[PDB]
Formats: structure tokens, C-alpha cells, sequence
């Protein structure tokens, strides 16, 4: 099982960036995918979720980030994407993709989170 | 001796059931040729004449408690045998013992 | 000790078993019937928020099933697709041979998420969930049901006197089975 | 309705410690699972406790937890040098449209 | 009143069945010691004396339709109770009502 | 006519069972509100007065063989119907045939 | 309303239930029997191409099973291993406790491929597929069966009057269950 | 032909069915009972090495289950977790709705390894393994049972006259079910 | 008995198109599944439709199809630039010893 | 899941060549394997099939190619082999190995065909 | 109680050979499985026969075996050049606290 | 499925060595693990076993090697370890780790043993 997230780069305030989280090793098409973030020195926050195709395929967003970020997925490439636009300051953080349902007979630890991509706005 | 005590009565009973012995038409009884699962029902309409429907609904209410307590005590997952037990009990009440004629429970008129 | 009701001349009396009054005649098992009646017919609120308040989750109680031979046309049936917020099943799949309720004009299909704090969903007033000729104490996933109750009858000797389109309305729900629950109908 | 947590906890090697996570009547006492994550400095969170009680394969049985009322606890007995980390409790708010809520985090020192 | 209308009659009935109560020999009734699944059958041979076999075969034919219509209407996957229902019905026809002596359905000879 | 031939007799019977119809208290009959699986039993104590217990135990012994031979012959995985069959047989022995009064098997006293 | 046959003095009459003729005596459930009879015994063609024309695939009809206590020795049984041309199963596996027919001199085991255009295989003349003391409406995979029918009897009071090697022949088939079907016996 | 016992005036006689003695009155199915009795109550050795010698493994015999309504408090129950030396299961998992015996003061839980040379474990003296209101011919994995036997009774008309802590002791075993078997209690 | 197909089909972006595959009474109308494959120029076929109606995980719901009589159709609604490809229908001939038969192929242009 | 087919090379008319298709990632032993081909500029054709060991292990061939090609397999190396001998002109094409039953809960596309090996006779 | 084996066996190409493994009443005749391993010179053992009769996927059907009394056999028919190897039989001793016991090994030559 | 065993090296009589067998590709946590050895020129011998956590986690040892060798495992690294101490002569051999229960629907051969690590005492 691997989650590989990329596309984090230094960005000027007000710009736009795209982050991808490519999954392999598990039934990508049957899982719900979440994006979370952690700013340096502070704790964890949840930014958004996308549901499986079989359960509507809808997305929900947290109130601060709503209307500026768009979450989507492609089950033909096994990729989760977060599109950040109108990137006003206070979004600096390490972003993580979190995968699916916690109820796994044998999944074990280190199979639910990625490594983290740093996004700096400056 | 049952009086309806529900907030309302829908006085009409539009029912569906299966006829265990339909006057089959040729090959329709053969599973391969017969109707699909969806086409095995017949329907009808009974109204609340003789105040029977409001009675019937109330009867169902009264049954629920006892039925629930029965199912709590059983270990079978699906119960199909309640009517057989009721028939056996009905026969036992009348013919389960010695019949003394002119007794209140011996039903032979000579 | 379950009330057995005997039909008199166009009337229904529950035959009292302690005494033995023989004028009732039951000459065959064909006279024995089980019937399902809808709670709807007694005037209960049928709106989805009202209906869902009658159901609740509970652990430790094994489910039970009982058959019935004849039923009533329902106006309102329900069909639930509820998952936990991570994405998990809180309703068990229908066992082999449990199909949906045959006749209902409207099927209210509710999808969404909830806490589902219990192994099985029961009726808080003790009624049954009616499926196709099987009544269960618990709700199964993705299977249309009616709320109802069961009676047992001795029918009269004469057969003759005694004994299609559907629409789906979709809802999304969050916080299902909670004090304040959010629904939006599409 | 956001979960709270103590700033930091401490304890001697070999003893037992408990970390508290306190919520509200819409968060934990409404019937939602509480998860615990361990973030070692310099790395990413890994799942430690999921579904209030379950442990994924590979996690020592030194880690457990419980839920009561509107609170939850994580119990770790037998502190080793490698346990220094930031612990986070998570649950689903029911009045916030079933969105994730995180605890403030507690630092452990040995 | 059954006349065989089949193309042929195999007039002989070489049958197998189980004896629900065999005069067991010591420990043979104990499952651990008893016969395997394959060894529980007994056999016999009946011929078509009294024209009974051609009758019996024809009876089976006549049954099929009704039996099929019965199974269509049931929701049970495996039916084991038909003979019990037949016995209950047999008792009900005779003893299900009030017996008026000299009536055509009251079978007591005084 | 049963004489105990066991090495010992525990003369006391401390039993448990379920009451299929308890005088329920309000909402306790409702599955959602009722007791858990573990709380559905009642208990009692019977002693060996009238030598009944040593009789009862011996009866169980005598039953085992016949019961085993019954289960060998059936193909059902779980048998729930033995008592119904016993009741039907009991009714059949007495009322299965024509009653000739003063006969040894006709139990009507006029 | 299923014909119950009562044995008279060495004769079988189907007792008519509408009237009540009491000279028949049924004093115990031991007198009640179900019996399986083979269609073979009526002179039907037993060749494999002839037999397979009596079976056909159909969707939408749930299978049903009924038990029987006593049976007949069969000369011919059949055992099917049929797959779709890509390689798939068109016959469901035998449920728990459905074993093969106990006594048949010849077991015609047919293997091959076919279109299998339907969820279950039924008998076109409405007869049953007989297994070990269970008769089913459908064919199961890899399980030897006989074609037959079931009767119900009241036996006489006297017990006494009323109530091994096998070979396999293998066939390969293509276009099974079609107008022209190709068999080769090995 | 299974002994049905009728209670007389404070006595139990097994009613003989060939003759018909009517002074017994059975007016309802409530008078019918099945009862489970513990072999313990007859003085059999209850030590674990003694008890395990009564059980043995066998192939080819399908298991069977029968229900019972009332039981006896047991002093000793058993619970087996046995595996083959490579690590495999020789006891089948409990089917749906088979729970452990309700009342026993002591539960002897035995873990270890053995040859398990057979598909199912039977009782060598033909008794039953009693679970919660179900008696089985075979032992299931990880499920507490009592050894016992079943009787059937006609109770008297009067209801009234007729009808908690546990501890676990752990054992390790090697060579289970062999001539010399090694146990150590912890 | 070989399946036929049109040489080429065309359609404007955003609309729906259907590709026909016509067989014989031994090919499609005998009860065999029809599969559809999409070969983009320069690469290998990938499964698009299998078992007449099924779609493997990952295929957009823009692709569907059906079977009627002795013919089948593939319906694709919402043409995108990437849909240019050669489509092949496949089925099993029943008079050719259950051997694969392929359609001639149809080129799609946008 | 991978199907790797090799052994295609330029051949003189009348010669013999052997093609292999090595499988990995799936239950090779329980699948039926087919060989198909595509000539340049024309559509698809089916050359032959081999059945699983559990279902006889027999092979069938199309009428033009019958008696000159032999299909086999080795479940100890997970390899499918096609032996082409007496390679008369008109056999030029790209050959593909196609794997098993189409009924897979999660197999998905690109898991049933290989990449293709070019065989030229000249 | 240690299993024995012949030093070496030989046979002509194309014929059948059998390798014997003889144990004791606590090893094989107590009811334990016997496994066979094939070690080609220069490499590691691979499983050939497990659970007395079973073969893992990929092993030719030329290899089989059996158990009788207190002995077991491995039968290999159709010797090929690649069969030269050392074969080892293994079982579980019941008087040695269920510990593995190995046979001495037999060399095969063609 | 891979079993990789390492740590075998030349050792002076009386010394101590540690061997590891790292597993991947299967449910390590649900299997019983054995250590066996083979001396040059002679046949196979069994040294010890460790049971799964779910079945007690206990270890057994053969009589010659008992009290000088210790077997353990770590399910957080998927590793089996054998600690050899007081390594008196006669322990020279190739050591193998053998994995779990032989009853596998699809495991096949070459999935139960490793390659072998040579330990020489001199
Ligand atoms: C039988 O009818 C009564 C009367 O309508 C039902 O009682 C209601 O009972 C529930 C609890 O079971 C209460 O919450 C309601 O307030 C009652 N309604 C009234 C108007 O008093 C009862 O539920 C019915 N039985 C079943 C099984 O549904
Ligand atoms: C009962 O017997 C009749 C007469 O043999 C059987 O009828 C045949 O019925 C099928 C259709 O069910 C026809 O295709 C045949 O042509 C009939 N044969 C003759 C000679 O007319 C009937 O099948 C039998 N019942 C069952 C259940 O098998
Ligand atoms: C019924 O009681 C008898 C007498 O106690 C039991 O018999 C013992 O039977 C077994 C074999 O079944 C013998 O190994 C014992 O030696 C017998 N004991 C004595 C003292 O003779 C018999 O087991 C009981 N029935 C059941 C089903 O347990």
C-alpha cells in the first residue's frame, strides 16, 4: 500500500496550486478520501472529503476553506486531486491524504496516511 | 368483544395474497414456463362493512405483545410453524381428554 | 397465549381458549390465516423525519423473523442506505430470500451518514418491519419495508367473502438518528 | 464544539499514564468513534487506536483506551524511550454536518 | 379409482429407505461407532401384484401439479412439514366440529 | 415403572428456563427496551421428593438411543418439531379411528 | 389440496377429502410416507441427447426444495460440469447437506461448454431433480441426480408388507442446451 | 418411538403408547416440555483428563442439532481451543445462533495442540453436547458446553409445582486425544 | 456466421452515438454474451464492456450497451476528444464449436 | 497484474518460431488462456485456446491455423507457449495473450490483454 | 522415536518408484500428517506433499503418497532427468511434546 | 512472498551471533514460525518454534539446543530472530526459517522456506 502526494511548491499570495495523491495497493474505487493539513508548530486540521462513486460522489468542505478549494478524483489513474486557488495567506502547511474506512481486517498502521507535502505561500 | 381504540380507521382493506392452488392454465404451473417472482400476486378490496375492519386492526394491536414474547423465547431464526401449533392446540382442547357427555366441554349432541 | 380471532356472522371476536365454546367450526388448515396490517392505517405520521424518530440502534439482542401470508397495500415504504462518516456499514445485508415489500405507491429512499451506535436497528414501539411475506424485528440494508403488525385468524367456511406503479423520492441525511437530524429532499 | 486536551503529560519509565480527551454531547456522547494518532517529531501521523477500541495489526497491547459519557481516555502502560510523541484524539461532530474534529494534542515526555 | 395412463409400467419397485428405529446392536447407535453416511440404507423388492405399482406411479403424476403450486406460494427454502399438515387436516375433518350422531360425518357406532 | 440404575443420584434439580409469557412490565416486552440476551432466564430449585428426580434422570438415559437413531435418519440440520409430532401422535392414537363404545380404546363414559 | 393416497386391501385409492369416509384408520404418524419415483420407469428416453432436451435455463424464479423419505433404485443418473466459453459457472454449487443420489448403476458425467442463458436450470415438463432424500426444482453443479416425482401415502397398519456398484460414462459437449448440440462419449 | 413420560401424582411413568390409557389429560401444548440433564449428576468423573477420554474424532458422519426448553445448573463446563502442531483448526466455528451454556460455576478452558485425526469430535458414549437451548452431536470451537441428555415430558395441569458468577481455569495440553496426553494447569 | 459492423461512425462533441453489431441465430440470439473492446491507435485492446452489460471498475458510465434479437448496441454519450478508437464486438459461435468470433470493427471520429 | 509476451522475430517463410507469455499477479492456474492476433491494417482474429487443468486441459484451434500451431502451458513457471511451425506466409501479425474469465469483482481494464509481439515472415 | 528411510533408491526412466518412511505408534499411527520435501543439490527444500495427501498448486500429478499403519509412501511415476534430489519425510512426534521429526533422507538417481 | 534471512558469519567457538528472517508478502501476524538447520553433508533438523500472539506466543526448543538459543519475533517490523549464545562447536550449519500453516488455497511451493544462512564456528 502506497500513497504518494506531490505538487507542493512555494507560491505567491493569491496564486493557485494543484496537489495530487496517487494511490496504489488497495481498492481505491471503494474508499472515501480526505485531505487534512498541519501548520508548522500547531496541530492537525481537516480540510475536506470526497465520497465514493457508489455513494453519490459528493464532496464536503470545512467552513474556512469552502468556496476556494476543489477536491476530485480519477479512478482511471487512481489519483486524488486538490485544487487550491485564490490562495490567500494562512494556508501554509503540510498536506496529507487519508484513505477510506478504518475498519480493515489486516491493513495495519502506516496504511492510512501519506508522507506530507509542504505548501508555502510567499 | 373488541372495540377499536385507534386514532383513526382506514375502513378499507385493499389486500394482496397468493392462491396456493390456482386453476392453472396448461403449462403455467411449470416453473420454467410460469410467471416470474413479481407476477404471483392476486389482489382484492374489502370495505368496513359490519364494522369488521376496525375490529381486525385492533386485533393485530392486541397480538403484538404476546407474539414478541414468543419470539424472544425461541432460538429459531425464522418461524414458520405458528399456525400448525394453533391447530394442534385447538384439537387438543376438545379431544385431548375423556369425554363425559352432558359435560360442558364434550361437544357431541345425541 | 396469542390472540386467535374467529370470524362470527360478519364480526370478529377473539376466541377465548380457557372456556370451550364449540359453535366455531375449523375443519381444515386452509381456514387459518396470518395477516399484516400497516401502522399507517391508524393515522401515524408518515413524514420521513417523523418516521425515523421511531427507530433506534441497540446491541445485544438477536434478530427474529416470522412469516405471514396476506398483506395490505402500503402508501409509504422506506429504503435506507446509511453509512458511518468514515464509510462503513451499520445495516446488515439482507439474508437469502428476504425481498422488498411488494406494493407501495411511494418509496422514500434515504441516503446519508450517521453515528449508527448499535449493532441492529429496532422499532421503539415494538412494531415489525414488513418485507415480502416476512416480518422482522430489525432493518436490513437497501431493502424496502413497511411498518406493520401481524394478526392470526380463523376464516369462515365460505371462501369467496374473504381474500401497478411505484415512485421513488430521494433524500440526503446527516446526523441520522440524532436529536436534530438534517434532511434535504432532491 | 471542538475537542480539548491537556497541553502535556509526563511520567516515569515503566508506569502507566492516561491521556484525556473531552468533548460535548454532540461529539462523543452522541455515539461516534474516537481515534488516537501518534505523531513522532519529524514524521507523519500513524493510526494507533481506531473505532474507540480496535488496534490495527502491529500495535503493541500497551496501548488501549475507552469512552464514557462525553470523554475518552488513552492508556499506555510501560513507558519506553520511543514513546515521546504528540497524540491527537479525533471524532465526528454531529452538529457540524458530520465533519472531522481534532483535539489540541498532548506532548509526552519521559 | 386410478387408471394408469403412462406409455409403460415398470411393474417392479426395487426400493431403498432408512429405518428410523433399527434394532440396534450394542454400540452401533452411537454416532462415533455407527455406520458412515453411505451405509444407512436398507433395500427391498415389491412387484406389481394387485396392480398396485401402476396405480402408485400414476398417483405421483397426479400429485406434481398441486405440489408445484404449493411450493411457488411458500417462502421457505426447504419444506419438511407437509406430512404434519396432512395429519392435522385429517384430524380436523373428523373432529373439528360438533358431532351429531347418525349424521354422515360422525363416526361413532353406539 | 422406572428404577434408577445410575452410580449416584444428585437428588436436587437446580433448573433454569425461559417463561414464554411473562407478566411484562410496561415497555420490557419491547425488544429495544427489554433485557439483553443474558438476562432472559429464570431459575428454581426442586428436590428429590417422591423419588421423582432419580426417575427423571433415568428416563433421560433411556431416551438417548432412540433419539440418536432418529437424528441419524433425518436430513434436517436443526430439529425443532419433535414435540409437535408427539402431540399429533397422541391425538392420533385416541381419535384416529372409529370409536366403538365399551371398547378398550374408546374413552367416552356415558 | 394435494392427492393423499390410502392403501386399501392391496390396492391404492386416492382418498377424497370433501366427503369423510372413516373406514381408513391412521393411528400414527409412522403410517405417513413420501416416496420418489423415477420417470425412467415410465419409458422415457434415457439417452443423454434426449434427456438434456428436457432441461432449460430461466431467470427470475427462486428455487425450492422438498424432502422425501423413500426412493427407487435408478439405472441412470446424470452429473453436469458445464462452463461458459470464457470459463465461468452457470450451475450453482450444492448448498450444505445436498448430496448425490444414493443408488444408480450408471452415472453419465457430462463436461463441456454452453451458453447457459439463464440463472437456473429447470425441468421443462415440471418434474423434479432427485438427490439424497431431497427433491429440488433446479440442477446443482457436480452433483448426481435422478429425474423423478413425489407421492404421499397412508401406509397400512402392518409394517412388513411395505418397506452395490456404480459406473461412470464420460462425455464432452459443446453448444450444450441448443438446437443442435455436439457430444462425444470417451 | 421415543419415550414420552407422563407425570402422575408426584411420580413419573413413561406412558406406553401401544395401549391407550386415557386418564392422562393433555389439553394444551404448554404441557409439553423438553429438559436437559447433566451427566455430572450421575457421578461421572469431572476431571479434565477423565472427561477428554470420552471424546473422539471421526470422519464421514454429518452433525445434527436438536432444541430443548429447560436445563440444569452445571458445576463444570468445558471450552476447547485446540490446533494442529503446524497451526490449523480441527474444530469448526460455531454456526449463527449457537451460544455457550448459560449457567456453570467453573469453565475449564483447555488450549494446546493435538493430532485431531477426524473431521468432527463425537461423544464415545452417545451423549450430547449441550449449549444454550441447543444440543449437538459435535463440539464447536471456543464455545462452552456441558455434557448431557434430553428427555420429553407431559407436565401436570398445575403450573406452579413444576418450573450469578463464573470462574475460568486454564490448561495447556499437548498430544490431546491420545493414549497419554500432557496437561498443565496454570 | 461472422459478426458484421459498419465501416465507420461519426458524431459531434457532446451528443450520443450508437454502434451496431449484427450476428445470427447461432451467435447472439442463441444466448451468448457480447463484449466490446476499444483499441486506441498505437496500443492494445482494453476491455470496455463484458458479459453484455457489465463494466469493469474504472470505466466511465458514458459507455453502455444492450442486446436484442440477434443484434447488440454500444451507446456512448458525450463524445470527448479521447474517444477516437477502433471498437470491436465479440461473441461465441455455437455452430463453430464455441469459438470466438469478432466483428469487423468500426472507426470513431470526432 | 502483468502479461509479458516475447519471442517475436523476423522469420523466413516455412520456418518455426516459439512465443511465450509469462503471467504474474493473478491465479494463473485457474484461468483459461487464449491467443489472438491482429494483422497490420485489419481487425482482430482469434487463433486458439487452452483450458485449465481442472477442466480437462484440452486445446482448441481455429480452422485455418489448426494442425500447424500448438498451444501449451506450464503452471510451474506460469508461462503460456505457442509453437508456430510450417510458418507459411499470411501469418504476419501482432500476437496477444488474453487471460481467463471476464467476471472479476475488482480486476478492471488493462488486466485482460498484453502488449503485443510482432511476428513477420520474410 | 525418529523416522527411518532407505539410504538411496534408483530406477529407470519412465517407470514408477516408491520411497518408504517408517515411524512408530506415537508418530504416524497416532494420527499426524506426513510431509515430503524435495531438496535439489545446491538449493533449499521445497514443499512437495503436505497434509499426507495434498499437493500445492504447481506440483505435477506425478507425485503422490499414502499412509498406512505406522508407515507412509511417496510414489513418483515417470522419472525425468530433473528428479535427482534428496527427499525428506516429516511428521510430529506425540511423545516428544509435539515436536517435528525428520527422516534420514533418501537420494534418488536416474 | 519473500523470506530474507541474514546475519550468518564466521564465529569463534563460545561466542554469540544473531540471525534475522524478515518476512514480506503474507499475514505475518497470523503464522507460526520455525527455525530449522542443515549441517553440510547430513540431512535436515528442527531447532525451534514460536507460536502466534493469538495462541499464547510461547516458544518450544529441541532438547540439544534448549537453554542456549532464544527465538522471538517483532510484528512491527515483520522479523523473526534467533539469538545463539554460548555457541559451542557442532552448531555449524545452514539455517532456514519456515513459515506458518501448510494449508494454503493458493500459496504454492517455494513459499514456505527461505534461502539459507551459513553459520560456521571456528
Ligand atoms: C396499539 O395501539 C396503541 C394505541 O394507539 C399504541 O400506543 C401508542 O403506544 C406508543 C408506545 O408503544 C406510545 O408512544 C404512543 O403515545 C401511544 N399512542 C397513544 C395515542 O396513546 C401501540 O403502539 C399499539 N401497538 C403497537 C404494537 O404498535
Ligand atoms: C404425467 O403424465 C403425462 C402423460 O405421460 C406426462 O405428459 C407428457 O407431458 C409433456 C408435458 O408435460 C408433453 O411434452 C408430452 O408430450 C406428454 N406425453 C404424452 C405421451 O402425452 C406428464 O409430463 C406427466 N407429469 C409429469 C409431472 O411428468
Ligand atoms: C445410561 O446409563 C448407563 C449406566 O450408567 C451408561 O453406561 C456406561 O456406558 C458406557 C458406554 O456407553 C460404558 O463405557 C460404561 O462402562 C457404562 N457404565 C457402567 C457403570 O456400566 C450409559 O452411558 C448411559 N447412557 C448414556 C447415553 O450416557
Amino acid at each position: 500500500v502506497q500513497l504518494v502526494e506531490s505538487g507542493g511548491g512555494l507560491v505567491k499570495p493569491g496564486g493557485s496550486l494543484r496537489l495530487s495523491c496517487a494511490a496504489s495497493g488497495f481498492s481505491f474505487g471503494n474508499a472515501w478520501m480526505n485531505w487534512v493539513r498541519q501548520a508548522p508548530g500547531k496541530g492537525l486540521e481537516w480540510v475536506g472529503r470526497i465520497k465514493s462513486k457508489s455513494d453519490g460522489g459528493t464532496t464536503d468542505y470545512a467552513a474556512p476553506v469552502k468556496d476556494r478549494f476543489i477536491i476530485s478524483r480519477d479512478d482511471s489513474k487512481k489519483t486524488l486531486y486538490l485544487q487550491m486557488n485564490s490562495l490567500r495567506r494562512e494556508d501554509t502547511a503540510v498536506y496529507y491524504c487519508v484513505r477510506g474506512p478504518f475498519y480493515c481486517d489486516t491493513c495495519g498502521p502506516n496504511d492510512y496516511w501519506g508522507q506530507g507535502t509542504l505548501v508555502t505561500v510567499s | 368483544a373488541i372495540v377499536n381504540a385507534q386514532p383513526k380507521c382506514n375502513p378499507n382493506l385493499h389486500y394482496w395474497t397468493t392462491q396456493d392452488e390456482g386453476a392453472a392454465i396448461g403449462l403455467a404451473w411449470i416453473p420454467y414456463f410460469g410467471p416470474a417472482a413479481e407476477g404471483i400476486y392476486i389482489e382484492g378490496l374489502m370495505h368496513n362493512q359490519d364494522g369488521l375492519i376496525c375490529g381486525l386492526r385492533q386485533l393485530a394491536n392486541e397480538t403484538t405483545q404476546a407474539l414478541q414474547l414468543f419470539l424472544r423465547a425461541t432460538t429459531e431464526l425464522r418461524t414458520f410453524s405458528i399456525l400448525n401449533r394453533k391447530a394442534i392446540d385447538f384439537l387438543l382442547q376438545r379431544w385431548g381428554g375423556t369425554c363425559h357427555i352432558l359435560g360442558p366441554d364434550c361437544c357431541i349432541e345425541p | 397465549s396469542i390472540p386467535l380471532g374467529v370470524i362470527h356472522n360478519s364480526a370478529l371476536q377473539v376466541s377465548d381458549v380457557d372456556k370451550l365454546v364449540c359453535r366455531d367450526k375449523l375443519s381444515s388448515t386452509n381456514q387459518l390465516r396470518s395477516v399484516g396490517l400497516n401502522l399507517e392505517g391508524n393515522g401515524v405520521a408518515t413524514d420521513v423525519p417523523s418516521a425515523t424518530k421511531r427507530w433506534g440502534f441497540r446491541s445485544g439482542v438477536p434478530p427474529k423473523v416470522v412469516n405471514y401470508e396476506a398483506g395490505e397495500w402500503a402508501e409509504n415504504c422506506y429504503n435506507l442506505e446509511i453509512k458511518k462518516p468514515d464509510g462503513s456499514e451499520c445495516l446488515p445485508a439482507a439474508p437469502d430470500g428476504i425481498r422488498g415489500f411488494p406494493r407501495c405507491r411511494y418509496v422514500h429512499k434515504v441516503s446519508g451518514t450517521g453515528p449508527c451506535a448499535g449493532d441492529f436497528a429496532f422499532h421503539k414501539e415494538g412494531a415489525f418491519f414488513l418485507y415480502d411475506r416476512l416480518a422482522s424485528t430489525v432493518i436490513y440494508r437497501g431493502t424496502t419495508f413497511a411498518e406493520g403488525v401481524v394478526a392470526f385468524l380463523i376464516l369462515p367456511q365460505a371462501k369467496k367473502d374473504f381474500f401497478y406503479y411505484s415512485t421513488t423520492i430521494r433524500y440526503q441525511a446527516t446526523g441520522f438518528g440524532t436529536n436534530e437530524t438534517e434532511y434535504l429532499f432532491e | 464544539s471542538v475537542l480539548t486536551q491537556p497541553p502535556s503529560v509526563s511520567g516515569a519509565p515503566g508506569q502507566r499514564v492516561t491521556i484525556s480527551c473531552t468533548g460535548s454531547s454532540s461529539n462523543i456522547g452522541a455515539g461516534y468513534d474516537v481515534q488516537w494518532y501518534q505523531q513522532l517529531p519529524g514524521t507523519a501521523p500513524k493510526v494507533l487506536i481506531y473505532g474507540n477500541n480496535n488496534r490495527p495489526s502491529g500495535v503493541p497491547d500497551r496501548f488501549s483506551g475507552s469512552k464514557s459519557g462525553s470523554s475518552a481516555s488513552l492508556a499506555i502502560t510501560g513507558l519506553q524511550a520511543e514513546d515521546e510523541a504528540d497524540y491527537y484524539c479525533q471524532t465526528y461532530d454531529s452538529r457540524l454536518r458530520d465533519q472531522w474534529v481534532f483535539g489540541g494534542g498532548t506532548k509526552l515526555t519521559v
